[PDB]
């Protein structure tokens, strides 16, 4: 019984297998966002961890999506056994932007683990981005965010997990990271610049604008 | 109130993370979040209302 990407979705559908049994995309999105909003509120009342790393990132995905996906907290490079007896894996993922010629290719196969370990190395070396001058904090926060964009470790829910991870990382470093002033368009623009052009400056400008000490 | 300000910030963060993906929360989700932000009920009662919500 070979693991395959197809087992993440319902047969003859584009909808991801979920605990709600919802195949309609609109109704699924409503319920998934509802539970993610519940998890967010409980998460912001939870004591901050002593250490920030990829294990904490997986825990946040688990918290945000436990009620939606059987695979909450599990990465797409590792075969995942569903309760239905199928085994899903998705080592190869790409995303197209409607205004860009070429798709963005995410980390392939076990390069997902390398991406997660990359952020762990930065966070150990830079003490969770604590006790740094502002310019260094912004630079490494942008490096971490852009690295997570490439890694895309989960089958779905990457953006939501990455943002709360970064809000909590900032909070432990005595910063308030305000994503409410960031539009879908501005977020996409800075992410494509880092991914395709290898240009981290628009992202660093975004983080500087939304970081309040 | 510091506590209510923290609740309001959590609610605004929950809305933002979906808005930045182009997702508008269901009206029922927003109503339950608003009550919590305003201190009408506890975190436990907020959790009950979310789990019992008709979407």
């Amino acid at each position: 019984n070979l693991p395959l990407p197809i087992y993440y979705t319902y047969p003859n559908s584009l909808t991801l297998k979920n605990k709600y049994g919802i195949i309609d995309h609109k109704e699924f999105t409503d319920k998934c966002a509802h539970d993610s909003a519940k998890a967010t509120i409980n998460l912001h009342q939870e004591a901050l961890p002593k250490e920030f790393n990829s294990s904490y990132l997986k825990y946040l995905h688990k918290c945000l999506f436990e009620n939606t996906f059987e695979w909450a907290g599990c990465t797409r490079d590792i075969p995942f056994p569903f309760k239905d007896g199928t085994v899903a894996v998705m080592p190869e993922m790409m995303r197209s932007n409607w205004k860009t010629d070429q798709p963005i290719i995410f980390a392939i196969g076990n390069k997902v683990q390398d991406g997660l370990k990359n952020i762990d190395r930065i966070l150990v070396e830079k003490n969770n981005l604590q006790n740094l001058p502002r310019q260094e904090f912004i630079h490494h926060l942008a490096e971490i965010f852009a690295s997570l964009n490439y890694t895309h470790p989960f089958r779905e829910g990457n953006g939501r997990t990455q943002r709360i991870f970064c809000e909590k990382l900032a909070q432990a470093a005595n910063y308030n990271l305000d994503f409410s002033i960031v539009t879908k368009e501005r977020m996409s623009e800075v992410s494509i610049a880092a991914a395709q052009d290898g240009n981290l400056e628009p992202m660093k400008k975004l983080f500087d604008d939304i970081s309040h000490h | 109130s510091e506590e209510l300000q923290k609740r309001r910030e959590a609610v605004d963060a929950a809305i933002s993370t979906h808005a930045i993906e182009g997702i508008t929360l269901h009206s029922k989700t927003l109503e339950i979040l608003e009550g919590y932000a305003k201190g009408e009920y506890s975190l436990e009662e907020f959790n009950t209302l979310m789990d019992n919500a008709t979407l």
